[PDB]
């Protein structure tokens, strides 16, 4: 009903998309905390153990 | 005395009528500037209603 301007709707939508990018940054950083194997095959032995 | 006061209040009401017409002109210029700034989306439908009132 245009009770709020399109300018301060585009600003709020830009803030929403920018904050969603800044939270998917932390989501892929939590994806980097756990270690995902990049390719498949015979894994060898652990060079560092639990706690190192 | 009565015809002097009547002629002076006639001149004063015509002068402030001219001033009220000029303020109506400036308010109409404010209204169509706000209507120009309403179509593209800078101003919402609240400042337009204030200028309309």
């Amino acid at each position: 009903d245009q009770a709020v301007s399109k300018q301060q709707y585009a600003d709020a939508n830009a803030a929403y998309l920018q904050s969603k990018a800044a939270v998917e940054q932390a989501r892929i950083n939590l994806r980097y905390t756990k270690v995902l194997s990049p390719i498949s095959g015979r894994i060898g032995r652990s060079a560092v153990t639990e706690g190192a | 005395a009565s015809v002097a006061t009547a002629y002076l209040t006639l001149k004063a009401d015509q002068a402030q009528l001219q001033l009220t017409k000029d303020t109506l002109g400036t308010y109409q210029k404010s209204f169509d500037l706000t209507q120009r700034s309403y179509d593209v989306g800078v101003a919402s439908a609240l400042d337009l209603r204030q200028a309309q009132t």
